[PDB]
RNA sequence: UUGGCGGAAAGGCCUUGGGUGCUUGCUGGCGAAUUGCAAUGUCAUUUUGCGUGGGGAUAAAUCAUUUGUAUACGACUUAGA
RNA sequence: CCCUGAAAAUGGAUGGCGCUCAAGCGUGUUACCUAUACUCUACCGUCAGGGUUGAUAUGAUGCCCUGACGAGUAGGCAGGCGUGGAGGUCAGUGACGAAGCCUAGACCGUAAGGUCGGGUCGAACGGCCUCUAGUGCAGAUCUUGGUGGUAGUAGCAAAUA
RNA sequence: GAAUACUGCCAGCUGGGACUGAGGACUGCGACGUAAGUCAAGGAUGCUGGCAUAAUGGUUAUAUGCCGCCCGUCUUGAAAC
RNA sequence: GAAAUUGUUGAAAGGGAAGGGCAUUUGAUCAGACAUGGUGUUUUGUA
């Protein structure tokens, strides 16, 4: 239906919603997820930081290297998420890859454009109240991540700028709404009205 | 005006398949705006269309077409199975694809 | 025909790191080249368009000798000897051009369509 | 210009390999059965070549017909050549590959005189 | 899958058309087979059947 | 001898097909297509346009026609399975629609012979296009906007769902 | 064309002024056929080459020689109008 | 139900990702997915039961009608394909090119195989009915001969120059 | 005093979709008809269009989806370290 | 004057083997049917 879908993933659970891309784009749909830092996961934040570590242990013997990569970052954690329900080995996994990206924050690119949410993988509509969950950038930085901050920091300078852009839109749409009530009660808007719309 | 569309979007999702084994002769098509066989009963019989481009001129055009139709449904979300005269060459998976409107019986 | 032959910066020429200077297989082919073009100048060629067209090496009959090795054995020691051919053409202009008529097939409807545009449009 | 005939149907119109034909240049590519104990060939397993059986039998309509629609019978001389005078519609002849040109142009003459239908009228010919 | 309660495609046994290659038998056998077919008389169909027969089948009477 | 011969040769004599049992009974239509119903062409040349249904043919075909003022479709014959029967529907009453039939439109087929390497009309078929169209319009000047409406073309927008639509 | 703003991957967003085209906000006039009862019935963007005619600018690297802070060989670090 | 009891050696496996009013456990109701299984149809073969010597034209081991059946090592049987040589026949093919060889060119047969076109070549060879055997190879640390990768590699360093 | 649910029956009506068209003069069982005859009754016909060529198709190379362990042998068991 | 094995040219593919089966895309390459008897002579070489 869309060209590319914006997911802002705040409040998402993290293997519901890759359940849900990894079949968008299987089936073709192109999807750009922001806000990586802010997914939860159900569990307490020990659980979750015994099981990265249990994750963590595990590495190649006779060379580091060649081992199974830890990467840290919250958009690399839901890239691995993913990449364990997309069938990566093939060029069908690797064409179906190819048409996603994972960011912390909300880029230059995808800060003017409409984010949406995947209400089935809403930890507020999923879970019971009273469980106990995780934040991903909490877990991230303290397995490793280094830039906690700064995203923290240009998120608020971004939700500044946001803030004086939706100050002029209500102030438009208010006399928008306005002038379309005003401009209603006359014969074409009692002819729309009967017809529906 | 700047629409001209008479069709339907869809997308070829895989052939029929168990978990190990497909099956080529029959594709599997998800049609926009449908989520249940009784609405997908509506577009049984009715003809697709896969077009796609190549480089080589044969008559006249660089626009070549594989026609077939719609079968059945599948599933429970509106997903239907297709047949065509030669079988999608599986590198579609995800393309775009066209569902007309006739045969029509509206 | 390269392995665990030294390295060497004389190959960053050709964008390799293994190269050599076979001394007697120089002085066999540039007698050949010197042969080829006395052929060309008694053919009666330009001699200054001249490259090298074609040029190929394939085996001759081995030749035996034998190897003296521990615990009274005997091996092989045998030469690999070559056959070589060159041909030195004259470098022409461009080669040709008028490819083939491509005569089209068009249906019905795709000549009314092409009559339509053409009338449709000036 | 053959006599009405269903249409052609193949079973199965590859060839039938040796296994490890393309592996080996020992083993030709000419049809044997494995008669091997753990062969997977001969066991029939998913995946693998498949063995002729009599189940891909041709139809016996349609059976020893060309794709024009006659049956190809092999001829030498104008004698061999007469002998397809009232079945023309049914069979086809050929050349063998061991006449003459000057005797290929006496074949063709009298195949177009009688009507038969010629399926290599084009050896030999010198243009 | 068929549970089978007998052997498949087994032949009769009764040996039919006789294995010699006599034409003047073969003639005998032409005519009884006729006769056996529509004279619906026991008599042609025995010696039909006993025309088929092989040496140590056939002692000297 | 190259072959030896076949021991029997297969007769070339071709027999007659057996006395067959399929009768042709009319062409049973589907219930919204009454005569003055507006269609819209799904395929074709003019795919996309809205026209007005006339008379049933001899060959299971409709007789359309634009009108030819409105948005430029002539007299026509369609097929029913390429139509959509609209509910729009107008009164063609007034109309003799009797004078066409199969023979009215021929093509005059082409010889193999003509080929068109690079590249007319029936004055008959244009004064009986302007003899019905002009009583068309009349019904058509009696509701407001059907005027526009059929010069208007027909397209599915972004969000349309065909099997929810109704025409 | 005037003025801003935007560095997270800004390469985009807003705004001033005039020009020009369209306007289906409303009412008219002319055209369309024949693609013959359907045939994607061809309208997108990706890279490259070759021509025009209009601007723009006039280098380095490697081999060879040399060095020994380096070195199995390559490589590295130096020098040389 | 969960928890303690509950300690092993490369890094690790409810199959993996992951999942917490589950994508867990107990239980119930529907819908849905698909095996070479079941139903129907076509075709191939096998077996069985029948019909059909009448004239014309052939093949009565032929033609036709009906029904059921089809896994397979060791092994048995049947019908066929191919090779060297022999009797007969086609008054067979051939220096205007036999045999052989090459050919991601074509046709026929389920297959063993057969046929044709093109190239190369230079002197004999084939179809059919029968007879005969030193008659069909991937293997036997098989035999003889030829050729690879290894590989421009190990190395060509005792006896003063 | 009713209705409806549930289960079951109809030799009740009717809409959409898919796959198949084997056979090849006639013979049979039937149906509608007073009759001539007709029919959906022992297997598909009627109408129309495009093309008449590499377009369908065959072969071959490649790509993609899923599958596929090295053969022969002895062995209860072989891809076998 | 075969094969193993090799050189040149041409085409093609190549992220820890290669090869195979079913299906189709793409490229390359290729066979067959296309007359037919026919009312008919709009006809030349008049049949
Ligand atoms: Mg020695
Ligand atoms: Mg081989």
């Amino acid at each position: 239906v869309e060209p590319v879908v914006v997911i802002d993933g705040k409040g998402h659970l993290v293997g519901r919603l890759a359940s849900v891309v990894a079949k968008q784009l299987l089936n073709g749909q192109k999807i750009v997820v922001v806000r990586a830092e802010e997914l939860n996961i159900s569990g307490e934040f020990f659980r979750n930081k015994l099981k990265y570590h249990d994750f963590l242990r595990k590495a190649t013997a006779f060379n580091k290297t060649r081992g199974p990569f830890h990467f840290r970052a919250p958009s690399r954690i839901f890239y691995k998420a993913l990449r364990g329900m997309v069938s990566h080995k093939t060029a069908r996994g690797k064409a179906a890859l190819e048409r996603l990206k994972v960011f912390e924050g909300i880029p230059p690119p995808y800060d003017k454009k409409k984010r949406v949410v995947v209400p089935q993988a809403l930890r507020v509509l999923r879970l019971k109240p009273g469980r106990k969950y995780t934040t991903l950038g909490k877990l991230s930085t303290s397995v490793g991540w280094k830039y906690e901050d700064v995203v923290a920091k240009l998120e608020a300078k971004r939700k500044v700028s946001s803030a004086e852009y939706y100050a002029k839109k209500r102030a438009f749409t208010k006399k928008v709404a306005s002038a379309n009530a005003t401009a209603a009660e006359s014969d074409v808007a009692k002819q729309l009205a009967a017809l529906g719309y | 005006a700047e629409s001209h569309r008479l069709y339907v979007k869809g997308k070829h999702l895989s052939y029929q398949r168990s978990k190990r084994v497909n099956n080529p002769n029959v594709s599997l098509i998800k049609i926009e705006g449908v989520a249940t066989p009784q609405d997908a009963q509506f577009y049984l019989g009715k003809r697709i269309a896969y077009v796609y481009r190549a480089s080589k001129e044969v008559r006249g055009s660089k626009i070549r077409v594989m026609w077939g139709k719609v079968t059945r449904t599948h599933g429970n979300s509106g997903v239907v199975r297709a047949t065509f005269r030669n079988n999608l060459p599986a590198k579609t998976f995800g393309a775009s694809v066209r569902i007309f409107l006739y045969p029509s019986n509206i | 025909f390269n392995s665990s032959i030294g390295r060497t910066a004389q190959g960053k020429e050709f964008g390799v790191t293994k190269a050599r200077w076979p001394a007697k297989s120089v002085k066999f082919v540039q007698g050949l080249l010197q042969n080829a073009a006395a052929n060309a100048e008694a053919k009666g060629l330009d001699a200054t368009k001249l490259y090298v067209s074609h040029i190929q090496v394939n085996q001759a009959p081995k030749q035996r000798r034998r190897t003296y090795r521990a615990h009274g054995r005997i091996n092989k020691y045998e030469s690999s000897p070559s056959h070589i051919e060159l041909v030195v053409t004259e470098k022409e202009e461009a080669v040709a051009k008028a490819a083939e008529k491509k005569v089209v097939r068009l249906t019905s409807r795709q000549r009314g369509r092409i009559a339509a545009q053409k009338r449709i449009a000036a | 210009a053959s006599l009405p005939h269903p249409k052609i149907v193949k079973k199965h119109t590859k060839k039938f390999k040796r296994h490890h034909s393309d592996r080996y240049h020992r083993v030709a590519e000419n049809w044997r059965k494995q008669k091997g104990i753990d062969s997977v060939v001969r066991r029939r397993f998913r995946g693998n070549i498949s063995q002729p059986k009599i189940g891909y039998g041709s139809n016996k309509k349609t059976k020893f017909l060309s794709p024009s629609g006659h049956k190809t019978f092999l001829v030498a001389n104008v004698k061999d050549l007469e002998t397809l005078t009232m079945h023309t519609k049914t069979y086809a002849a050929e050349i063998a590959h061991n006449i003459s040109a000057k005797n290929r142009v006496v074949i063709l003459a009298r195949a177009k005189a009688l009507g038969i239908k010629v399926t290599n009228p084009k050896g030999r010919l010198a243009l | 899958g068929i549970d089978h309660t007998s052997k498949q495609h087994k032949r009769s046994g009764h040996r039919t058309a006789p294995k010699s290659d006599n034409v003047y038998l073969k003639l005998l056998v032409k005519l009884y087979t006729f006769l056996a077919r529509r004279t619906d008389a026991p008599f042609n169909k025995v010696v039909l059947k006993a025309l088929f027969l092989s040496k140590i089948n056939r002692p000297p009477v | 001898t190259a072959q030896q011969a076949p021991k029997w040769y297969p007769s070339e004599d071709v027999a007659a097909p057996k006395k067959t049992r399929k009768a042709v009974r009319p062409q049973k239509l589907r219930a919204s297509l009454v005569p003055g119903t507006v269609l819209i062409l799904l395929a074709g040349r003019f795919r996309g346009k809205r026209v007005v249904y006339l008379k049933h043919l001899e060959d299971n075909t409709l007789l359309v026609t634009g009108p030819f003022k409105v948005n430029g479709v002539p007299l026509r014959r369609v097929n029913a399975r390429y139509v959509i029967a609209t509910s729009t529907k107008v009164s063609v009453e007034g109309v003799n629609v009797e004078k066409f039939n199969v023979e009215y439109f021929a093509k005059e087929k082409l010889t193999k012979k003509e080929k068109k390497e690079a590249n007319e009309i029936k004055t008959e078929r244009v004064e009986d296009q302007k003899v019905v169209d002009k009583a068309l319009l009349a019904e058509i000047k009696k509701t407001p906007l059907l005027k526009q409406y059929l010069s208007a073309s027909f397209s599915l927008k972004n969000g349309d769902k065909p099997h929810l639509l109704k025409f």
